[PDB]
């Protein structure tokens, strides 16, 4: 059954910093879509294939994993109604971990 | 989760260059790792290249470094593979992979995902 | 403005089996609200204070960090109406990386 | 984000233990690291013990090891220090601290946040 909500929505500068410093740090996707609240978001790509082991050097017998994790969205629907929406579950890379792999040829 | 489209790519003497591309049809890849891989009939599916999720990141085989290189859009929608300098070694059918799985190094094919059928690239004695 | 949405939200097992090979692992938090859809969120404790190096050991020269990362939820307000909302943003660890100290004494 | 309400500590003669308590009024500390200091006047402010967001590992200083024990709840409500075999060097205020940065190692005091006046802990001569 469908029903109302009141689209109001209710440091960070600190937090990138630590993710900066991370061994399997990220950038920034820009994952927009306009037929969806909301219309920007965005997501991690892992900067390496490996992490970086103490010489700052990438290690490529680790992986940088990006980590997902599905979100709320809105989509409108009818695709084109400006009223109308739908709350869908979507998948999200939300920052990257280092692991280790299980094979080693 | 999507579809990968494969273009470039033929018949070449040795020397030359091809420049193989790949998209993203149904949905993008832009945060997933990509790489190429290339079989060749009867052998098992050989490693070539790897790209990080930002495109800063590259692997190559030991066969192709430095011949090789591996590059991506920021869309999701391309990665590019350009073969310089080709020697019939590189006679294969290549395809563009999706890193799906993380059980080996970056290096490791049981990782990827191809999709389609190939592209064929023949290079000549 | 308020606006309808219709309720129908819109392999799993493997990403576990990754993320706990990661080198900055965590658990499972039941971060339950009933006054709010999603009911139930499950958010990252990380399991280390460290990471945990080729020994297999913590490593309390690097740090575990919790991800976070704001995600829309829907609160019950008036806080018991069954029928009113309001979108909400909130934060919630999304799972950990390893990050490099600065400062070292 | 949270405040942080601290019972138990007192006066006691060494050799005695005490058990200090620590609690989220105002939302939960569920997935921080939390960690306790101490403070006794004039000196700076020493490191404890510090206790895995999920409470499964835990770190002491060098002047406690063996003698303090940090533990929590799951719910993300409490944080428990218990402290035996006391000696007048641990005559100190302590503090119930969050990990809210990360420019250290998990020993470095500077990276937690007290919130609150402190919990006196006399041991006597
Ligand atoms: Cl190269
Ligand atoms: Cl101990």
């Amino acid at each position: 059954r469908t029903v109302m909500v009141n689209l109001n929505i209710h440091n960070p500068k600190r937090s990138s910093d630590y993710y900066d410093r991370s061994t399997s740090p990220w950038n920034l996707h820009r994952n927009e879509d306009p037929e969806r609240y909301p219309s920007v978001i965005w997501e991690a790509k892992c900067r390496h294939l490996g992490c970086i082991n103490a010489d700052g050097n990438v290690d490529y017998h680790m992986n940088s994993v990006p980590i997902q994790q599905e979100i709320l969205v809105l989509r409108r629907e009818p695709p084109h109604s400006p009223n109308s929406f739908r709350l869908e579950k979507i998948l999200v890379s939300v920052g990257c971990t280092c692991v280790t792999p299980i094979v080693h040829h | 989760q999507v579809q990968l489209v494969q273009s470039g790519g033929g018949l070449v003497q040795a020397g030359g260059s091809l420049r193989l591309s790949c998209a993203a049809s149904g949905g993008t890849f832009a945060t997933s790792p990509m790489g190429w891989l290339r079989q060749a009939p009867g052998k098992g599916t050989e490693f070539v290249a790897a790209i990080s999720p930002s495109g800063g990141d590259r692997i190559y085989a030991d066969s192709v470094k430095g011949r090789f290189t591996i590059s991506r859009d920021n869309a999701g929608n391309f990665i590019y593979l350009q073969m310089n300098s080709l020697k019939p070694e590189d006679t294969a059918v290549y395809y563009c992979a999706v890193r799906r799985r993380f059980d080996g190094t970056s290096y490791y094919t049981g990782d990827y995902d191809s999709w389609g059928q190939g592209t064929l690239v023949t290079v000549s004695s």
